RNA sequence: GUUAAUUCCGAUAACGAACGAGACUCUGGCAUGCUAACUAGUUACGCGACCCCGGUCGGCGUAACUUCUUAGAGGGACAAGUGGCGUUCAGCCACCCGAGAUUGAGCAAUAACAGGUCUGUGAUGCCCUUAGAUGUCCGGGGCUGCACGCGCGCUACACUGACUGGCUCAGCGUGUGCCUACCCUACGCCGGCAGGCGCGGGUAACCCGUUGAACCCCAUUCGUGAUGGGGAUCGGGGAUUGCAAUUAUUCCCCAUGAACGAGGAAUUCCCAGUAAGUGCGGGUCAUAAGCUUGCGUUGAUUAAGUCCCUGCCCUUUGUACACA
């Protein structure tokens, strides 16, 4: 990568995105049964798993 | 004017310039590895981070 | 010819399932292959205050977040390696790829 | 014959030194004779003469080691730093004083700077340590 | 204090129990037939439970237990 | 309330006591010679120095810290 | 020299324990006396493994103290070494000699403690680190604040103590001790 | 050389200050004030001295020759650093002065300080610390 | 609050679980902070095991 | 012919010193220069105690060479005082008979259990709350 | 009875159980054995340099291998073997073999404090204010103020020391950023120093770096004198950071040279790589360690016990206490 981040910061940047994707998704989809995530990064491809109750809404 | 003095004071540096990326505030902040947040909210996300406290 | 594969993770075991399992199919698609060099880990060492206040005993956190990296050296092409590394692979290891 | 290492350096770098008075022509600075060694020293040494012994010291840790700088130099010449009220830490010693000491050597001819930084040890000044050395041999025998 | 716990002692009684055939008097035969009759997850637990097998196979051999 | 006043150089009649009977003691010693002597500590050294420089005193162990010089030999 | 051991220039054999009861407590004969008064440890793991460490050794321990000394064995190794040279240069015997006659002599046989105070004998281990202790502070005082150095004063309080001319520190705290248990008993 | 010398000074008198003959030289000079061990040092290196004499065994017009290079440092090749009035301020010359003038340059300063009326002249008549230290907890045995 | 952590422990129960601590925390029946505290079965609170034996919410 | 190599660490605290044993003459090298000049002097005796015990016999046919590194300076000595003689003991094991590499372990033994086994003590981690290991800082009250 | 333990043996109107302790995880050590290695090396060779066949080289390159390097699977220690004590049960002590025959931490039950935090939160009820604002922005000051007392610490009171040279050894670590404007620095010149000027290396086992750290070792100078101990206070100057240093931000040079001569009642912490001495990293940091958190070097005295004091945990007893 241009930027070259070392690991040392990348996988605390990895923990951070984490945190706050766990937090946003605990705020947003809270009334719809909200269990978890869990992302997986290829490359260049992100999948990111809701794992959730109620699929319908 | 206004635009002049409104935000023209320096923020290059000090304790007041970085804040916390959860509660915005400029107390206890840990710089290190660039989390840049303060020590109550990574004691609160220290698990979906990944630290924890082995020894 | 020489691929050099990085594998840098934060669990144990999986990442060295990870490297097994790249042996084994250096094994089956028969190529030279080096062993799987262990770099020295790094331990991340945040220590704060157990108090979210200032006023206690004088107690102290020591947050931990250990890492992990070993890398193989291939003498094959480089399709090759993209085959090996597109197959099975699972979230707790990172795969950096150096062409020379 | 010997080396500089089966010889104790405590007797050999006082022989190199009185060598580099029997042969003067190290073209010293003028500044020698009033200036202090390191910021952490607090006076001017008691020996009249501490440039040749500590460009004899110079020789035999660049025989030792090569790729010496003037940082490697202030690494070894450094030491306490005492602070007084405050607590002591380690300080390193001056630069000039040893990069008048490489450019001593590097007039007469017995180091050479190296490629990839630093100053290693011609040798024309191997076969004078190692000459010392068998001194100093002859000596303590 | 080595003293063996309800876990350790109740446990190593069901085992001889079970495989007084199988048991002996070394250690470290003993140990490697818990090991195999037993699902044991830790090594410490293995060795406070082979211990104290040897230890009721002494007593075995001395009398009856009860 | 005690101040010792040692001598910084020789007297006439301390340079004679010493050169009488410090070569008769067991212990010669410079913190010794300024005790028995009133003299300075570095004015012993130098003393005993030159009195290895004459040839009166022998060297058994020399140090930092600490010189120590004995009698000549007997027979 | 691969059978007899040498302690630096000097002689294991020679020392002969005048008490019978500190024979097993003065480690110094024929088995435990080294090279040099240096060690590795491990004689503080066990309750009497301290009986076993050499009696030198002992006193190399005890001599670095009062905050700026602890942790110098090497320096008070040298300062042991240049104390049993003058020793041998004043009195003419064997520094190991002295050492275990001072010891015999600067040890108190009984003491004084709340069961008020009654008087009982100690034992003799305690005797040994009683005498080990009182020596080496008294040899620290007469160094403190003088132009005598401290292997010097630790010459001269051995040679006193084996002396018993009461001009020793350990031996004046040594016969103190012993009056006032003979006093309260 | 070792016993006492003939015309042996135990007292020298240097620029009305005693200096003590039974001190080594470079600590000898050091009980005139305005100079150092360092200074003092530097003064008897510049000289032809051997420093390892006592300070009753040297000569009258070598020590002159001493008072000479002290009070002009410039002349006899010091540089400005060693000095303590670097760039004066009344008349801007590097200059070491020795043992009267510098209590007269002291005062001098404090009366400057005083008519220009700054925080450091008032601290200095309040008689308080001045270089920025905390009087809160230190500064009593002075004041009571 | 009593009727609904009933229902909730009894429909975890219902699922199935080794054991359960449900903690209500707050101001109940008047202004002072009371405490309600639900347990049943099998649960662990000390040692490594609690790290991966047990969800905490 | 046949190279007798036998490489041989020794440990303390940190301290790891390996000595490398060959076929040859009777001297004894640590870091490329001999035992008589290895700083402090005061340990000198020690490093020449395996010496002294064992004779110049037994390390007249045995050459060794000691690469040191870690530790301290009293910790290179015991590194390297252990490390020589378990370097004896291991080319005495291989490459002669067994009966007097019994007999030297006897001999090492009875002077020094340090010769052969390390010291398996190491620096306690200091924990919070106080200046050391087991020291705590000083508990003010009132 | 035993244990560090409501840990077990055994009795038994109790039986069957549960949390905690234990068990668990990490760390420390032992495996000349397995896997590994051009981001660690080893030893052999080929050269190169020097000294009189041999010795040194962190000088270069390559030949097998992993002992030193790192990290993975395993293993190893369990009161297992012996001699005694003990209901011959639970267990205790010593010894042989042996790297260990109690390494250290984390986690840590029920119940509670009206303990601390609204000044961590876009966690928050209620109250207050809300445009001449308790919102927000800018300039200056203050948070440092000094007759006084207390607490945590640093420097020392020196000769077991100080100064000046020489020798010689580490491990935790960290290092160029979303906003973010601020990295670790090798090497070559200028200057005594703080520092400045240019080419490079490093997103890290690659470069700083073989981390040439101190204490310590060796050799001079000092001579018991408030001394060459101690460096508080204060004057003059020179640099870096920043928009801005004055109430001296810090650092460097010269000079000035106070108390302090081992500290009363009182009291803190600790027993093995421990206390103490000693230095090095992270955090606060633009500039920055007398703090704190980790690591390394040197490395002991005394103890393997007791309820005397301070307290804690069981059983019995008494109570006119139950915000006890
Ligand atoms: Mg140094
Ligand atoms: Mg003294
Ligand atoms: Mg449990
Ligand atoms: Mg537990
Ligand atoms: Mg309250
Ligand atoms: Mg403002
Ligand atoms: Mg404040
Ligand atoms: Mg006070
Ligand atoms: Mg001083
Ligand atoms: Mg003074
Ligand atoms: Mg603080
Ligand atoms: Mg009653």
């Amino acid at each position: 990568m241009a930027v070259q981040i070392s690991k040392k910061r990348k996988f605390v940047a990895d923990g951070i995105f984490k945190a706050e994707l766990n937090e946003f998704l605990t705020r947003e989809l809270a009334e719809d049964g909200y269990s978890g995530v869990e992302v997986r990064v290829t490359p260049t491809r992100t999948e990111i798993i809701i794992l959730a109750t109620r699929t319908q809404n | 004017g206004h635009q002049q003095l409104y935000w023209s004071h320096p923020r290059k540096f000090g304790q007041g310039s970085r804040s916390c990326r959860v509660c915005s505030n400029r107390h206890g902040l840990i710089r290190k590895y660039g989390l840049n947040m303060c020590r109550q909210c990574f004691r609160q996300y220290a698990k979906d981070i990944g630290f924890i406290k082995l020894d | 010819h020489r691929i050099r594969i990085t594998l840098t993770s934060r669990n144990v075991k999986s990442l060295e399932k990870v490297c097994a399992d790249l042996i084994r199919g250096a094994k089956e698609k028969n190529l030279k292959v080096k062993g799987p060099v262990r770099m020295p880990t790094k331990t991340l060492r945040i220590t704060t205050r157990k108090t979210p206040c200032g006023e206690g005993s004088k107690t102290w956190d020591r947050f931990q977040m250990r890492i992990h990296k070993r890398l193989i050296d291939l003498h094959s092409p480089s399709e090759i390696v993209k085959q090996i590394t597109s197959i099975s692979i699972e979230p707790g290891v990172e795969v950096e790829v150096t062409i020379a | 014959g010997v080396t500089v290492k089966d010889v104790n350096q405590q007797e050999f770098v006082r022989a190199l030194a009185a060598f580099l008075k029997k042969s003067g022509k190290l073209k010293v600075p003028e500044w020698v004779d009033t200036v202090k060694l390191a910021k952490h020293k607090e006076l001017a040494p008691y020996d009249e003469n501490w440039f040749y012994t500590r460009a004899a010291s110079t020789a035999r840790h660049l025989y030792l080691r090569g790729g010496a700088g003037v940082g490697s130099m202030t690494k070894i010449y450094g030491g306490r730093q005492r602070n007084g009220v405050m607590p002591s830490h380690f300080s390193r010693g001056s630069k000039s004083v040893a990069r008048r000491v490489l450019q001593a050597l590097e007039g007469l001819k017995m180091v050479e700077k190296d490629q990839d930084g630093g100053r290693k040890l011609t040798p024309q000044g191997q076969r004078d340590l190692d000459r010392i050395a068998g001194q100093v041999a002859a000596a303590k025998k | 204090g080595r003293v063996r716990t309800k876990t350790v002692k109740k446990a190593a009684r069901v085992i001889i129990e079970k495989y007084y055939t199988r048991l002996g008097n070394d250690f470290h035969t003993n140990k490697r037939v818990c090991e195999e009759i037993a699902i044991i997850p830790s090594k410490k637990l293995r060795n406070k439970i082979a211990g104290y097998v040897t230890h009721l196979m002494k007593r075995i051999q001395r009398g009856p237990v009860r | 309330r005690d101040k010792l006043n040692n001598l910084v150089l020789f007297d006439k009649a301390t340079y004679d006591k010493l050169c009488k009977e410090v070569p008769n003691y067991k212990l010669i010693t410079p913190a010794v010679v300024s005790e028995r002597l009133k003299i300075r500590g570095s004015l012993a050294r130098a003393a005993l120095q030159e009195l290895l420089s004459k040839g009166l005193i022998k060297l058994v162990s020399k140090h930092r810290a600490q010189v120590i010089y004995t009698r000549n030999t007997k027979g | 020299t691969p059978d007899i051991k040498l302690f630096g220039k000097w002689s294991t054999d020679d020392v002969q324990i005048n008490d019978i009861s500190l024979q097993d407590y003065i480690a110094v004969k024929e088995k435990y006396a080294k090279y040099l008064p240096h060690s590795a440890g491990r004689y503080a793991a066990k309750r009497f493994r301290k009986a076993q460490c050499p009696i030198v050794e002992r006193l190399t321990n005890s001599m670095m103290m009062h905050g700026r000394n602890n942790g110098k064995k090497l320096m008070t190794v040298r300062i042991v070494k240049h104390a049993f040279e003058i020793i041998h240069l004043l009195t003419g015997e064997n520094p190991l000699q002295v050492l275990v006659n001072a010891i015999i002599n600067s040890g108190p046989r009984e003491d004084s403690t709340r069961i008020r105070r009654q008087a009982v004998d100690v034992s003799p281990l305690r005797r040994v680190n009683q005498a080990i202790w009182l020596l080496c502070t008294g040899a620290r005082e007469a160094a403190f604040r003088n132009i005598k150095t401290i292997a010097e004063c630790l010459a001269d309080e051995l040679i006193n103590a084996a002396k018993g001319s009461s001009n020793s520190y350990a031996i004046k705290k040594k016969d103190e001790l012993e009056r006032v248990a003979k006093s309260n008993r | 050389s070792l016993v006492i010398p003939e015309k042996f000074q135990h007292i020298l008198r240097v620029l009305n200050t005693n200096i003590d003959g039974r001190r080594k030289i470079a600590f000898a000079i050091t009980a005139i004030k305005g100079v150092g061990r360092r200074y003092a040092h530097v003064v008897l290196r510049k000289a032809d001295i051997d420093l390892t004499k006592r300070a009753g065994e040297l000569t009258e017009d070598e020590v002159e020759r001493v008072i000479t290079i002290m009070q002009n440092p410039r002349q006899y090749k010091i540089p400005d650093w060693f000095l303590n009035r670097q760039k004066d301020v009344k008349d801007g010359k590097y200059s070491q002065v020795l043992a009267n003038g510098l209590d007269n340059k002291l005062r001098e300063d404090l009366e400057r300080l005083k008519k220009i009326r700054a925080h450091r002249g008032l601290r200095h008549f309040w008689g308080l610390r001045v270089r920025g230290q905390h009087t809160k907890t230190t500064g009593r045995r002075g004041r009571t | 609050v009593r009727r609904a952590c009933y229902g909730v422990l009894r429909f975890i129960m219902e699922s199935g679980a080794k054991g359960c601590e449900v903690v209500v925390s707050g101001k109940l029946r008047g202004q002072r902070a009371k405490s309600m505290k639900f347990v049943d079965g099998l649960m662990i609170h000390s040692g490594d095991p609690v790290n991966y034996y047990v969800d905490t919410a | 012919g046949p190279l007798q190599s036998v490489q041989v660490f020794g440990r303390k605290k940190t301290a790891t010193a390996v000595a490398h044993c060959k076929r040859g003459n009777g001297l004894i090298k640590v870091n490329g220069r001999p035992l008589e000049m290895i700083e402090p002097r005061t340990l000198q005796y020690k490093l020449l105690e395996p010496v002294l015990l064992l004779g110049k016999e037994r390390f007249a046919g045995v050459d060794i060479r000691v690469r040191v590194k870690g530790g301290g300076h009293v910790a290179q000595i015991y590194a390297i005082r252990q490390s020589i003689s378990k370097a004896l003991v291991a080319y005495y094991q291989k490459y002669v008979d067994e009966a007097s590499k019994k007999e030297i372990k006897d001999i090492l033994i009875q002077y020094d259990r340090t010769l052969l086994v390390a010291d398996p003590r190491r620096c306690e981690s200091k924990k919070f709350g106080g200046p050391g290991a087991r020291a705590r800082y000083q508990k003010s009250y009132r």
